[PDB]
C-alpha cells in the first residue's frame, strides 16, 4: 500500500500539514486497513514500514521521532485492558485528531510566545520553523513593534526563502551573511532559532550554522531562543560536537582536481550543547533546561 | 569495644573537615564480630583494586554469608539484636574506611527487608528466601544493569577510536574488554594514574593481559599526550542531586582539559550510585587518608628507602596532605549511562524521584 | 536437533495457557520462544507484561506465565497476555509446563540413540498417549507400574525402550571384612554368596569381598544391603568364626 509514496505526494501542499504530522497521518492510514485487532500481524509490519522509511531517508530526523510517539500512543490505548474494539476505534480516530492537534498547539504558542518580544526589539532570526514564523506573524497581528535581521543560511538557500516570506508580511528586513554574523551582535536585542530536533541532553539538532550562533551569543551575553512544536523529541544523545546520524558525508577530503567538481562537502547538520540555549518554547508550557529529558522520561517510562 | 582517638601527624591548619585516623593491626576488640567483616575492613584499609562498584558487591556477599551463618535464638527473635550487630559492622567499617553511597543504599535496602519480614515464619524457611532475594537484587541492580551500560556505550563509541581513562572502575574495565574482544575495533587506550595508589596501573595490566594497545601516563604529563584523544571515560563514585561528579583523584583535571580541548567527557554510572546529599566543592566532605602511603619514593608500592622525607610529627609545619575523593564541575561532563539508558548530568535527580 | 511442538497442532488457540522463555526486550515487547507450545516466536506487548520498576522484572531471564490472545493460522503470528492469568490458574500453568518439560526430556533419548529425527518420534508417541489417554506424563506413570499404554502402538525401536526404562529406574558399594578362625569356612562363604547374589558380587582379596547392591528407587538398596548383613551374621556364628561388616 506504501507509506514513502504517500509522503512524496505532499509537494505543493505542506505548511498546514507539518512534515512529521503528515508522516503520522500516513502511519494511521496504513494501520487501519489490515485490521488493528491483531498485535503480531500489524505492529511487526508497522515496524518494517518505519525501517523501510529510515532506509529511504537522506537528511531528515523528525520522521523517526514522530513514529515513536505514535507507537507509544498505540500501546497506551489498551493499557486499561478495555474492549478490543472501542480501544481500536479510538486509535484509528486519533490520526485525524493528531493533525487537528497541530492547529490547536499553534493557536496556543502564538499567544504565549509573543510575550518574549518586548517593545521595540531588533531580532536576528536563524533557520525556518513553522512555530517561530507564526510567532512573528501573530505579533504583527497583535500590532507590536519589532525589527528583523535575516541570516544567510546555506542548505538549499534558506536565507533568501526566509527573506521573501518576510516581504509578504510587511516587516523591514536586510540580508546578513553567516560569516559576518559576529559583527551584528550589538545592534541585536535577541537571537531566535527554529530546530529540526531537540536532544535528550537538552541540546539542539539544527542546520548548517547554529552552534556558531549559539557560542557567539554566549560571548555577547545576548539571549538565544529555540521555538518549536512539541513532537520533535528523539531518544538521541549526540555525545560530541561533531557526531550525528548521516547518509552522506561526515567531512570528506578529496584528491587533486582540475575540472572542479568535488568541493562542497561540509557538515550540513550541527549540534550545540545545553548551556547555549537561554530559552525554549513549545505548547507544553514555557520550559527550557532539564524539561526536554523529563518529557522523554515520562513518554518512554525508562 | 575498639580503639578511638590518638592520631598520627599534625592536626593541620587548612583542611580539617573529616577524620584522619582506627585499627590496622588487630589489638583489643569484641569477640562476637563475624570474621568476613574483619577480613573486608583489613582489605579496604590498604586496598589497591576497589573503587566504588566492587566495594558494595563485596559488602553484599559478606551480608549473604552472615545470614547463611545466622541461626535465630530461642528467646530473642530475628529483629532483636541483628540491627545492633549490623550497626557494629558499619561502625567498624567507618573506622577502617568511609563508606560509599552504594553501600548506604544497600544497608537501607537490608533494613527495609528486616521490617518487611515479621518474626512468625520458621527460621530456615526465612533465610532461604532472603538470600534468594538478595541474589536477585544483586542480579538486577548490578550485573544485568552493568550489561545494559555495556550495550548503551557500544552504540555511543565510534569505530576505530582513541580513549583516555582513569581509575579502577569495574564497569569501565569490562567496557574496554567488550570493545577489544567481542566487537573487535582499533581502540587505543591511554590510562592515567596518581601517586597514593596505582589504580590505572592495575587497569592497564589487565588490559595488557587481554592484549590491548595501551599507553600509560601521569597527571604531570597531560599537556603532551593530548597533543589524538576522542573520548574520556570517568569512573563514577557518586553523582549528587546537584549534578556534580564526586569521583576519585585525577578526574577533574582531565575533565577540564577535555572541555577546553574540544573533546567530550563520558561517565558510566549505576542507578544505586545516586544520592540526595549535596555539595559544590572538594573541601566539603573529603575521604582523607594517612600520609604513610605518600612517604616512600613510589615506583612500585613497597620499596623501603632511607630517602629525604621521614618526619611529620617533629617537623615544624610540614603538612604533606593528600585527598582521594574529589569533585568535578557540573557543566563539563556530557553523557551518563544507567539503568534508564541515558540522560545529561543537568538532569541528575530524575532517578531519585523515579526510585 | 531440538524442534517439534508439544501438542498435536502447530498454532495455539484463544484462552489456552502457555509458558515462555524470554528472548528479547523493549520497544514493542519481546519476540521470543515458547516452552509450552513449539519453539517458534510469539510476541507480547509491554502493557500486558506489567500489570502490578519494570526493567528489573524479567527482561529475558527465566520463565513467566502468559495466555494466548490472537493466533494467525496462515503464516505464523502469535499474541500473548501476562496480566489476564488469575492467581489460582498460575499454579496450574506451572504444573502443565512441568508436564510439557518432562515429555520433552523423555522424547530426546530416542533421537540420540538410533540417530533418527525427533519430529517423527514425537508424532508416533502423540496419538494414544496425548490424544486418547489424556497426557503423556500420566500414560508413562501407568506404563511403569503395569504396561498397558505401550502395548497399544507397536515400537520399531525396542533397545531405546529398554534404555528409557533403565533411566526411569544405581549401585551402592559394600565391603565385607572376613577374618575367620574356624575349621570349615570355605563352605560358609559359598553359602553366603548363594543367598546374596541370587546383585553383582566379586572377589578382590582373601579377607575383603566387594559387592555392589543395585537400587531401583535409590532407597531400595539400603533394605537389601541390610538383609545381606543379616544373612552373613547368621552363616558364620554356627561354624566358629567371625565376620566383620562395614
Amino acid at each position: 500500500f506504501n507509506i514513502t509514496e504517500t509522503y512524496l505526494r505532499f509537494l505543493e501542499e505542506d505548511t498546514e500539514m507539518t512534515m512529521p504530522i503528515a508522516a503520522i497521518e500516513a502511519l494511521v492510514t496504513l494501520l487501519r486497513i489490515k485490521t488493528p485487532e491483531t498485535a503480531a500481524e500489524m505492529i511487526n509490519t508497522i515496524k518494517s514500514s518505519t525501517e523501510e522509511l529510515i532506509k529511504s531517508i537522506p537528511n531528515s530526523v523528525s520522521l523517526r521521532a514522530g513514529c515513536d510517539i505514535f507507537m507509544r500512543f498505540v500501546l497506551r490505548n489498551l493499557h486499561l485492558y478495555g474492549d478490543w474494539e472501542n480501544c481500536k476505534q479510538h486509535l484509528i480516530e486519533n490520526g485525524q485528531l493528531f493533525v487537528s492537534r497541530a492547529k490547536k498547539s499553534r493557536n496556543k504558542i502564538a499567544e504565549i510566545g509573543v510575550d518574549f518580544i518586548a517593545d521595540d526589539d531588533i531580532i536576528l532570526v536563524h533557520g525556518y520553523s513553522r512555530a517561530v514564523f507564526s510567532l512573528l506573524n501573530h505579533a504583527a497581528n497583535k500590532f507590536i513593534r519589532f525589527r528583523c535581521v535575516v541570516t544567510e543560511s546555506r542548505p538549499s538557500k534558506q536565507g533568501n526563502q526566509l527573506y521573501t516570506l518576510l516581504e509578504q508580511k510587511g516587516i523591514p528586513v536586510t540580508l546578513i551573511v553567516d560569516s559576518a554574523v559576529g559583527a551584528v551582535i550589538d545592534k541585536v536585542d535577541k537571537v531566535f532559532v527554529g530546530a529540526e530536533g531537540v536532544a535528550e541532553s537538552g541540546g539542539i539538532i539544527n542546520l548548517v550554522g547554529t552552534y556558531s550562533v549559539g557560542v557567539l551569543a554566549h560571548n555577547a551575553r545576548k539571549p538565544f531562543y529555540v521555538v518549536t512544536e512539541s513532537h520533535k523529541f528523539v531518544r538521541m544523545f549526540p555525545l560530541s560536537s561533531d557526531d550525528l546520524p548521516m547518509a552522506g558525508p561526515p567531512l570528506d577530503f578529496t584528491r587533486r582536481t582540475d575540472d572542479l567538481e568535488d568541493a562542497l562537502r561540509g557538515p550540513t547538520i550541527d549540534y550545540t550543547a545545553q548551556e547555549y540555549i537561554t530559552a525554549l518554547i513549545t505548547d507544553l508550557g514555557v520550559l527550557t533546561p532539564s524539561a526536554v529529558s523529563e518529557e522523554l522520561i515520562k513518554m518512554w517510562y525508562d | 569495644p575498639g580503639i578511638s582517638s590518638v592520631i598520627p601527624t599534625v592536626l593541620e591548619q587548612s583542611f580539617d573537615n573529616s577524620s584522619l585516623i582506627s585499627v590496622k593491626e588487630l589489638l583489643l576488640n569484641k569477640d562476637l564480630i563475624h570474621p568476613s567483616i574483619l577480613l573486608l575492613t583489613s582489605h579496604l584499609a590498604h586496598y589497591k583494586i576497589v573503587g566504588s562498584i566492587p566495594r558494595c558487591i563485596a559488602m553484599l556477599e559478606v551480608f549473604q554469608i552472615v545470614i547463611k551463618d545466622y541461626q535465630t535464638p530461642k528467646g530473642t527473635t530475628l529483629s532483636r539484636n541483628l540491627t545492633s550487630y549490623l550497626s557494629h559492622q558499619i561502625d567498624l567499617l567507618k573506622k577502617a574506611r568511609p563508606l560509599s553511597v552504594t553501600m548506604g543504599n544497600a544497608i537501607r535496602w537490608l533494613k527495609q527487608e528486616i521490617s518487611l519480614i515479621d518474626p512468625s515464619t520458621p527460621d530456615k524457611a526465612a533465610k532461604k528466601d532472603l538470600c534468594e532475594k538478595i541474589g536477585q537484587f544483586a542480579k538486577e541492580k548490578i550485573e544485568l544493569a552493568d550489561q545494559l551500560i555495556i550495550d548503551n556505550a557500544s552504540t555511543q563509541i565510534e569505530e576505530s577510536t582513541t580513549i583516555v581513562t582513569y581509575g579502577s572502575s569495574k564497569v569501565l574495565t569490562e567496557l574496554l574488554l567488550h570493545n577489544a574482544i567481542s566487537l573487535k575495533k582499533n581502540i587505543k587506550v591511554i590510562v592515567v594514574d596518581s601517586r597514593p595508589l596505582f589504580e590505572g596501573r592495575k587497569m592497564a595490566e589487565t588490559l595488557r593481559n587481554a592484549g590491548v594497545n595501551v599507553m600509560y601516563a601521569l597527571i604531570t604529563s597531560l599537556d603532551t599526550i593530548f597533543n589524538d584523544v576522542d573520548y574520556v571515560f570517568l569512573g563514577a563514585h557518586s553523582i549528587l542531586s546537584n549534578g556534580f561528579l564526586y569521583s576519585r583523584a585525577g578526574t577533574a583535571m582531565l575533565a577540564m582539559s577535555a572541555k577546553r580541548r574540544n573533546i567530550p567527557v563520558l561517565v558510566c554510572c549505576e542507578s544505586l550510585k545516586f544520592s540526595q546529599r549535596v555539595q559544590l566543592d572538594s573541601v566539603t566532605f573529603n575521604e582523607l587518608a594517612d600520609p604513610n602511603d605518600l612517604v616512600n619514593i613510589d615506583y612500585e608500592n613497597p620499596v623501603e628507602r632511607r630517602g629525604n622525607k621521614g618526619a611529620l610529627l617533629n617537623q615544624f609545619i610540614k603538612e604533606r596532605k593528600f585527598e582521594k575523593k574529589k569533585l568535578a564541575m557540573e557543566n563539563k561532563p556530557k553523557g551518563n549511562k544507567i539503568g534508564g539508558k541515558k540522560g545529561s548530568e543537568g538532569e541528575s535527580k530524575d532517578a531519585s524521584n523515579e526510585e | 536437533t531440538s524442534h517439534c511442538r508439544f501438542y498435536e497442532n502447530k498454532y495455539p488457540e484463544i484462552d489456552d495457557i502457555v509458558m515462555v522463555n524470554v528472548q528479547q526486550i523493549a520497544e514493542m515487547g519481546a519476540y521470543v520462544k515458547l516452552l509450552e507450545y513449539d519453539n517458534i516466536e510469539g510476541m507480547i506487548l509491554l502493557s500486558e507484561l506489567s500489570r502490578r520498576s519494570i526493567q528489573k522484572l524479567i527482561r529475558v531471564g527465566k520463565n513467566d506465565v502468559a495466555v494466548v490472545l490472537r493466533v494467525d493460522k496462515e503464516k505464523g503470528y502469535i499474541d500473548l497476555s501476562k496480566r489476564r492469568v488469575s492467581s489460582e490458574d498460575i499454579i496450574k500453568c506451572e504444573e502443565k509446563y512441568q508436564k510439557s518439560k518432562t515429555v520433552h526430556s523423555i522424547l530426546r533419548y530416542c533421537a540420540e540413540k538410533f540417530q533418527i529425527p525427533l519430529e517423527e518420534l514425537y508424532k508416533t508417541i502423540a496419538w494414544p498417549l496425548s490424544r486418547k489417554f489424556g497426557h503423556a506424563y500420566e500414560a508413562f506413570k501407568l506404563s511403569i507400574i503395569d504396561e498397558t499404554v505401550w502395548e497399544g502402538i507397536e515400537p520399531p525401536s525396542k533397545d531405546v525402550l529398554d534404555e528409557l526404562k533403565n533411566y526411569i529406574s544405581v549401585k551402592i558399594r559394600a565391603d565385607v571384612e572376613v577374618s575367620c578362625f574356624s575349621y570349615e569356612g570355605i563352605d560358609a562363604i559359598k553359602d553366603a554368596l548363594k543367598s546374596a547374589e541370587d546383585v553383582k558380587v566379586k572377589l578382590v582379596a582373601a579377607p575383603l569381598y566387594v559387592l555392589t547392591t543395585q537400587a531401583l528407587d535409590k532407597q531400595k538398596g539400603i533394605e537389601q544391603l541390610e538383609s545381606a548383613i543379616e544373612k552373613i551374621t547368621e552363616v558364620i556364628t554356627k561354624y566358629g568364626g567371625v565376620c566383620n561388616i562395614t
